[PDB]
């Protein structure tokens, strides 16, 4: 029971990013232990209010995972991110969305 | 048939100190959630119109009562016995129990428990089996619970008699959602790759259901064995997302394509063609 597991954080859009076209921003947080965790989705560094998430589940190896998501319209300049806080993390970790 | 083949319930019981613990639970068909546990009310949340399968409301209510009684007594006993096998706070206990339909028609049941994220016990042949990671603590625990009246008998009934008929009822009641076909969309991206003159190509495949899919970088009809599949990631509303990547030398990227095969496509494979020089 002794060893804690830091979260893996993956940020991705439901659809290929196209400026002006509504989309869905997903943040998948997985591999972590224990289950207590805080997750926010950010628009230009501000917490987004209308964010949904799955109920807690876990992998075969007992690591927890959560899916957080919101609708969003990508633009040229707008920045979006996923911000996670967990006992393994000293400060909240911010993974930026990168449509590539 | 397609779609999920198993039902399970999960438990996450978090013990903060001597006096405070809280349990989360839910019910699942493979990775699709069909039940929630509402700790506000000690009742189940039914997430689809068919989530009760072919069970009557009386039987569902009875099962809810069993879980409600278990969730409350579990916490009680764990605390009372946390002094007995020295256990430091905080700690977390996990549990998964359910059954699965196999090729040939057989239904196999399972129950596993974890402590601090390591296997602790399992139920095999309606007996409590301590896992080696659980140490002597898991041995003392199994020897304890088997003495408490009714527990193993109720576990045996749920695992081997109630779960198999629940699974069959709910797999049928939900087949319109469970066995639907949802076509993926696909698209290509690029970006730098480690090492000189190397590129990483990415074939994104999103929105497909059910989960089995085939994605391969190709040269004509030659599958590129260097294709790396990422882990399958969830979208909201029961579809999936997958990245298939290929590390290729610059100047050997031309001629590459990405081919997607999926049960929803009716043999109309998706084929994407990589073009160079910023021609997307
Ligand atoms: C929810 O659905 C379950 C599955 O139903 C079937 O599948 C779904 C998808 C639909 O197609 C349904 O229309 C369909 O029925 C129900 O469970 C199943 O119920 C049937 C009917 O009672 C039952 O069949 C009986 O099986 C026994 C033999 O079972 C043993 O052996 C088999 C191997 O052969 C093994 O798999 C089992 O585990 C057992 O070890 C058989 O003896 C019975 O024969 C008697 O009755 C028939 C008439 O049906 C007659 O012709 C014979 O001559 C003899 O009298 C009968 O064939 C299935 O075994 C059972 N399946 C499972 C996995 O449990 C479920 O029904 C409820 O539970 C049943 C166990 C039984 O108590 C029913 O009366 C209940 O309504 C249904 N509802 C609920 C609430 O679960
Ligand atoms: C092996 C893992 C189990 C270890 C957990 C041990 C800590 C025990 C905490 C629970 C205390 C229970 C209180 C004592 C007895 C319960 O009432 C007893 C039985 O009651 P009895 O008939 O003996 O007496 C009449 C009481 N009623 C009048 C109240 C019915 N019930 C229980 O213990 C509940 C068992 C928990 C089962 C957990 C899940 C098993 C697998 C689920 C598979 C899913 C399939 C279901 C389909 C939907
Ligand atoms: C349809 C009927 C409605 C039911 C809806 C489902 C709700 C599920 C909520 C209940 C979840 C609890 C069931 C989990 C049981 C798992 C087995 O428990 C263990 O493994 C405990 C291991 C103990 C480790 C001890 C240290
Ligand atoms: C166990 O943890 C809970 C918090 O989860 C503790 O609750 C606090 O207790 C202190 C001391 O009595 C109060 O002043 C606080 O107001 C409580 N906070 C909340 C949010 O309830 C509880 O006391 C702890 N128990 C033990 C025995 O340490
Ligand atoms: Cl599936
Ligand atoms: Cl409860
Ligand atoms: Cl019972
Ligand atoms: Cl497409
Ligand atoms: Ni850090």
């Amino acid at each position: 029971p002794k060893i804690q597991r830091t979260p893996k954080i993956q940020v991705y859009s439901r659809h290929p990013a196209e400026n002006g076209k509504s989309n869905f921003l997903n943040c998948y947080v997985s591999g972590f232990h224990p289950s207590d965790i805080e997750v926010d989705l950010l628009k230009n560094g501000e917490r987004i209010e209308k964010v949904e998430h799955s109920d807690l589940s876990f992998s075969k190896d007992w690591s927890f995972y959560l899916l957080y998501y919101t609708e969003f319209t990508p633009t040229e300049k707008d920045e979006y991110a996923c911000r996670v806080n967990h006992v393994t993390l000293s400060q909240p970790k911010i993974v930026k969305w990168d449509r590539d | 048939f397609q779609g999920p083949t198993s039902f399970h319930v999960i438990q996450t019981s978090s013990f903060t100190n001597s006096t405070w613990a809280q349990t989360q639970g839910s019910g699942w068909l493979d990775d699709l959630q069909i039940h929630g546990w509402d700790s506000d009310s000690g009742t189940a949340i039914f997430l689809k119109p068919w989530s009760k399968g072919n069970f009557s409301d009386k039987e569902v209510a009875e099962l809810e009562e069993i879980f409600r009684v278990y969730i409350f007594g579990f916490a009680r006993e764990v605390q009372d016995f946390a002094g007995d096998f020295q256990m430091k706070y905080p700690f977390e206990i996990q549990g998964i129990a359910g059954c699965e339909l196999h090729s040939g028609g057989a239904i196999v049941s399972f129950l596993r428990g974890a402590l601090g994220g390591l296997d602790f016990l399992s139920v095999k042949n309606a007996s409590c089996v301590p896992s080696p990671e659980g140490g002597s603590r898991a041995q003392k625990f199994c020897a304890l619970i088997i003495q408490y009246q009714g527990i193993m008998e109720t576990v045996r009934i749920l695992l081997y008699e109630t779960c198999p008929r629940y699974l069959l009822g709910v797999l049928n009641a939900g087949k319109a959602d469970l066995q639907r076909q949802v076509k993926p969309e696909a698209w290509l991206s690029s970006g730098p790759s480690p090492g000189p003159g190397r590129l990483q190509l990415v074939c994104h495949v999103s929105g497909f259901y059910p989960k089995p899919v085939w994605v391969m970088w190709m040269r004509g009809e030659q599958e590129q064995q260097g294709t790396q599949l990422g882990d399958i990631l969830p979208n909201a509303n029961w579809t999936w997302y997958l990245r298939a990547t290929l590390d290729v030398a610059d100047g050997e990227a031309a001629g590459l394509s990405c081919r997607v095969k999926h049960s929803s496509l009716e043999g109309q494979d998706i084929i994407l063609y990589w073009r160079g020089s910023g021609l997307n």
